[PDB]
């Protein structure tokens, strides 16, 4: 159980997937992608809690 | 009873008297029968005559009696002399042809036919069992596969 | 490898497992038979399938197995449970067929076929010679013309 | 002796040479080129005959 107020928690995705051209050598295509997201923002550490075994 | 079998989670098989032109058949015109000769049952051929199987020791057996699709509604009975009258017994004598089988008779393909040479209303009816009472063997004729409620594809292999 | 025999001195007739329409001729479909039933060969019925002849007591001959021509690229086998799964076994029981026949047969114009009961590579396979072991005689067929090499075109008087 | 006929052997040349794009890392060039061959096909056995040792 937790809260969803942006004072309780948030969600931090500051790059999203941001995919590069197709580098070619030769006949050997390459591509790749980077994203820079942090966690989930947990500002208070008393905004959830657990219920373990159910 | 009163139209039986109301609604049926299936579609009924094929009858009796039914034969499938997909294959070399032949259902041939007798001009003359005997009156009470029932559709999709052995007859004997004796004296000239088309006529349901009896007391006879080697009956000449023609081939299953066709039944006529557009006859009379009711028994699969050829009928003389009525509003209900049949002028020729057309009869199965080569091919695949569906035939009643005894109501207590348990067949597999390619088992030999015996017809029940009875005098009866269970005249004719095929069954595999040799030691049925009053049966004799259709030589060359075999079952192929049940089709209805005891009513049986069998193969008269040659001319019957 | 490469296609094998690149040059054929004479143009092949017909290969076994053949049924010729023109005449009265009658291929039956069976749905459960034996892995591996060579086509063009005799094929007895066991147990309720369509299999391969086997030394066995007195088979009983169901037939020719058809030979497929929108069938597999390969041997003439019927198979179950690959890419070349065939449904059922096309068996031809009536008119006239082309079947293997021993290499060792010399056979002629109406001549009793007899077909090989071994559990070996020459089951099924047609013979004149009834001294040839495992010589099992076919009811009512008789050789009718050499089709293809060590192939007969065989008649089925009656059904089989 | 052989026959030259496309009935008796052909030369299955699958994928013709094609020479990939040229690649430029700063001041280095670079190509590569492949071709798919399957070879001589030889139609039928009987088509050709050796002589060995001639």
């Amino acid at each position: 159980a937790y809260s969803s107020n942006r004072r309780a928690m948030q969600m931090r995705i500051p790059t999203p997937l941001n995919v590069s051209s197709v580098d070619q050598r030769g006949f050997k295509y390459y591509v790749e992608s980077y994203f820079g997201v942090a966690g989930l923002d947990v500002i208070e550490d008393t905004a959830g809690r657990h219920l373990t075994g159910l | 009873m009163a139209f039986n079998n109301a609604v049926l989670q299936e579609v009924s098989d094929l009858p009796a008297g039914e034969v499938i032109k997909a294959s070399p058949h032949n259902v041939s015109a007798f001009e003359v029968f005997q009156n009470g000769l029932i559709e999709g049952r052995f007859v004997k051929f004796d004296a000239g005559s088309i006529d349901i199987l009896d007391a006879s020791a080697t009956p000449t057996i023609a081939g299953i009696a066709k039944r006529k699709v557009t006859g009379e509604i009711g028994p699969g009975v050829y009928s003389t002399s009525g509003i209900e009258i049949d002028q020729v017994a057309e009869v199965i004598n080569f091919g695949f042809a569906t035939v009643t089988v005894q109501d207590a008779a348990a067949p597999s393909k390619y088992d030999p036919v015996y017809a029940i040479n009875l005098d009866s209303a269970e005249a004719g009816k095929a069954t595999e069992n040799s030691g049925a009472t009053g049966a004799l063997a259709v030589a060359d004729c075999v079952f192929w596969e049940q089709k209805a409620a005891n009513v049986w594809l069998v193969r008269m292999n040659k001319f019957l």
